[PDB]
RNA sequence: CAUCAUUCUAUGGUUACCCAUCAUUAGAGGAAAUUUCCAAUAAACUCUGGUGUAAGGCUUAGAGUGAUGGUCGAGGUGCCCUAUUUAGGGUGAGGAGCCUCGGUGGCAGCCCCACCAAAUCCUCU
RNA sequence: UAGUCUGGCACGGUGAAGAGACAUGAGAGGUGUAGAAUAAGUGGGAGGCCCGGGCCGCCGGUGAAAUACCACUACUCUGAUC
């Protein structure tokens, strides 16, 4: 279903009245879907390709050795090697805190196989899934997950929810996370079928306000 | 139907709950100690001549058929 | 020699959502009644593959190690029929599906012993 | 194949009661063990929340998941109309 009226897309200023609280927020989307089968073959799996880095704040790791030790050492980043791992993903029953400790892994290029171990496909089947790339960018190639755009899985209560935006940056980046946003979840559409009723637009906290 | 599985000597344990458990009941005939102790009628009677010589059990009256000992009294 | 768990090394393995299984589909398999036979006959349900979803070591190889040199405790598990309806009387087969160390009594707690129920039905007589 | 039997459609309408629907609007709602707490379910989340100070948590712990705090929708039952 094709949904868009870019005519007069301001009123985002309107930030003291919709923010009393203080602190670092996550701006967030959810969007009304009717009739939808998760039991059969409905594929709604896969991403909405924003450009302009709504900027997520969890733990990202990195595994290897490449030219990319002297890359991430100005990102103060959480490095680890492979004889940190023999003790990390095998410590795992006994002791009972989430013994990742990162809300991401990786796999990269020039280590092909990152690691065909026990805790390999031990790594890649508990969730938060080693998917973001660093090939060859080689400009930063590890803060361009925390620079780049959001992800979405179908389930069996069929409710979507993602976060379009952010605290802390500027307000002309959530007018442009309406333009390179919501233009292409009516082109990335199937039989699911005109999946868009309304989009209920909602910063972290705050009123029910429209824009179709 | 069913076939009881009886001990013909003492196993380490048979041994030590005879030489316990035995006065600690109130009645001693070799027909409860082949019942309970797991044992055979004539192990039975053969684990109590030697109980009778320690000073734990108390012979009552003994015939043939059947002889009734008891736990070695309160006084 | 068989078996389960636990910790360390195998140029060893798929993850832009799979793994065990809840689901389903593609495939190999029988006793007794019913005798004196022969082959029937025809299940119930059980596996590998495949897709959505939910566990995590897997499953492969080495050694130190619980606790077995032998294992689990070894028991409860049905229908029929009766004015004994908390009771009383029957006894064919061959398959899958779950609670705990019972709660009390009698030489009281152990070893017996009696009883109060755990979750059961599907069908070839 | 006439005729006849039968169903649909058009001519073809007003009104009341009632039901199963479904759009507009609502409560309560979900209990493998277990963490002390009837885990609906996701984007969460180390910070909010109340008139200078206070609670909710991370953990210990059950379990890919634990609330303060924003929303939509799964979906069982009661029940409300131009």
């Amino acid at each position: 279903s094709r949904d868009t009226l870019y005519e007069a897309v301001r009123e985002v200023l309107h930030g003291n009245q919709r923010k009393r609280r203080k602190f670092l927020e996550t701006v967030e989307l959810q969007i009304s879907l009717k009739n939808y089968d998760p039991q059969k073959d409905k594929r709604f799996s896969g991403t909405v390709r924003l450009k302009s880095t709504p900027r997520p704040k969890f733990s990202v790791c990195v595994l290897g050795d490449q030219q990319h030790c002297d890359e991430a050492k100005a990102v103060d980043i959480p490095h680890m090697d492979i004889e940190a791992l023999k003790k990390l993903n095998k410590n795992k029953k006994l002791v009972k805190k989430l013994a990742k400790k990162y809300d991401a892994f990786l796999a990269s290029e020039s280590l092909i196989k990152q690691i065909p171990r026990i805790l390999g496909p031990g790594l890649n089947k508990a969730g938060k899934f080693p998917s973001l790339l660093t090939h060859n960018e080689n400009m930063v190639a590890k803060v361009d997950e925390v620079k780049s755009t959001i992800k979405f899985q179908m389930k069996k209560v069929l409710c979507l929810a993602v976060a379009v935006g952010h605290v802390k940056m500027t307000d002309d980046e959530l007018v442009y996370n309406i333009h390179l946003a919501v233009n292409f979840l009516v082109s990335l559409l199937k039989k699911n079928w005109q999946n868009v009723r309304a989009l209920y637009i909602k910063s972290t906290m705050g009123k029910p306000q429209r824009l179709y | 139907r069913d076939k009881l599985n009886n001990l013909v000597l003492f196993d380490k344990a048979t041994y030590d709950k005879l030489c316990k458990e035995v006065p600690n009941y109130k009645l001693i005939t070799p027909a409860v100690v082949s019942e309970r102790l797991k044992i055979r009628g004539s192990l039975a009677r053969a684990a109590l001549q030697e109980l009778l010589s320690k000073g734990l059990i108390k012979l009552v009256s003994k015939h043939r058929a059947q002889v009734i000992y008891t736990r070695n009294t309160k006084g």
